């Protein structure tokens, strides 16, 4: 079949900057003057969206900052000026021969200004406790860049191995990330201590921020 | 406008078979140049698997061909994907899509929303939904955070919405994590004015279709 390769696989760029993505096809997709390469945009949780078809024609309804060029085996998608809404994975697709094939995808992220996270901590609910398990949750909200560090402490003992964390995709509203960390303990273990703390490290923090609660008192 | 709505997704046993449907509205299925199934697995990118043309001609990707059938039912304005002898490799989100009458046809302007197919021996399991309670009190009577914890379900996906879709701003719904139990766990949070905690009702909407579980959980200050 025809294999398509995009480059880069990943990029990050300042708002407003010109962004170009390349697609190379293993064989020519040209047919009688036309070049059958297509581009899609796929945002988190949504279907891919057709931007460009036949290599250069802008699909109805798509903003004019998107343009396509190329011919034969080499094609380029250009965003003249990257807007916050344009966070997505971009795919090329050849329509010259079946099986119709897609590139491996290019992730485009917006590089915004540094923003510190807002930090929140949540005790487990009483409702959950009766099931025999306790989940403690730490929220890091609306920050940039994506790199952040969460440390769990239980009566000042550093917790390792009993947490998992998750990060949202970049929010197009403001180009920030949010992060969730969950500490899981048995009910018996949870009831054996008093002080639960979440210590957060991040570039926009001049020193680490800590949010905590007492399981007893409040 | 033209809309494609998928059904048939969910959990499937290894060796078992799947039947997906794509219901079309605002458009006659007979007017499409072609209708297509396209799937998307992690690290697999997007893969076209089948097409049916306006005259009834079918075509398949050899990477799955022989154990795959595309068909249509003109009178229900619906078309179908049938696959059997399913493997783990076949776990993916499946999209239906419409081809074009122009410019070589085989680009896809109109897509359904996608439905997830999970191939596993495990059984379905509905989630527990727990409150992430707010503040105790606000900091500086400022912005407060609240949420819902959706724990111990299988397979994916769950959807979460707040106040029946009337609250979208400031909402974050995290990707699920797979726990070592083999069950998924997810939290959803929203940030709101703390002066509203006493006057505004906040309800998270949790739906796990594979287990037929819907829950509405009010979250408020403890």
């Amino acid at each position: 079949d025809i294999q398509l390769t995009q480059s880069p696989s990943s990029l990050s760029a300042s708002v407003g900057d010109r962004v170009t993505i390349t697609c190379r096809a293993s064989q020519s997709v040209d047919y009688d003057g036309d070049s059958y390469m297509n581009w899609y945009q796929q945002k988190p949780g949504k279907a891919p969206k057709l931007l460009i078809y036949a290599a250069s024609y802008l699909e109805s309804g798509v903003p004019s900052r998107f343009s396509g060029s190329g011919s034969g085996t080499d094609f380029t998608l250009t965003i003249s000026s990257l807007q916050p809404e344009d966070f997505a994975t971009y795919y090329c697709q050849q329509s010259h021969e079946d099986p119709y094939t897609f590139g491996q995808g290019t992730k485009v992220e917006i590089k915004r200004t540094v923003a510190a996270p807002s930090v929140f901590i949540f005790p487990p609910s009483d409702e959950q406790l009766k099931s025999g398990t306790a989940s403690v949750v730490c929220l890091l909200n609306n920050f940039y860049p994506r790199e952040a560090k969460v440390q769990w402490k239980v009566d000042n003992a550093l917790q390792s191995g009993n947490s998992q964390e998750s990060v949202t995709e970049q929010d197009s509203k403001d180009s920030t990330y949010s992060l969730s960390s969950t500490l899981t303990l048995s009910k018996a273990d949870y009831e054996k201590h008093k002080v639960y703390a979440c210590e957060v490290t991040h570039q926009g923090l001049s020193s680490p921020v800590t949010k905590s609660f007492n399981r007893g008192e409040c | 406008e033209v809309q494609l709505v998928e059904s048939g997704g969910g959990l499937v046993q290894p060796g078992g078979s799947l039947r997906l449907s794509c219901a079309v509205s605002g458009y006659s299925i007979t007017s499409g140049y072609s209708w297509n199934w396209i799937r998307q697995a992690p690290g697999k990118g997007l893969e076209w698997v089948a097409s049916i043309t306006y005259d009834g001609s079918t075509n398949y990707n050899p990477s799955v061909k022989g154990r795959i059938t595309i068909s249509r039912d003109d009178s229900k304005n619906t078309f179908y994907l049938q696959m059997n002898s399913l493997r783990a490799e076949d776990t993916a989100v499946y999209y239906c899509a419409r081809g074009s009458h122009y410019f070589g046809h085989w680009h896809f302007a109109v897509w359904g929303q996608g439905t997830l197919v999970t191939v596993s021996s495990a059984s379905t399991k509905g989630p527990s939904v727990f409150p992430l309670a707010p503040s105790s009190k606000s900091t500086s009577g400022g912005t407060a955070a609240l949420g819902c914890l959706v724990k111990d379900y299988f397979p994916e996906p769950v959807t979460v919405s707040w106040n029946s879709g009337a609250l979208t701003s400031g909402v974050h719904t995290f990707p699920a994590v797979l726990q070592s139990s083999g069950l998924y766990s997810l939290s959803s949070v929203v940030t709101v004015p703390s002066s509203s905690l006493g006057t505004q009702t906040y309800i998270c909407n949790v739906n796990h279709k594979p287990s037929n579980t819907k829950v509405d959980k009010k979250v408020e200050p403890k």
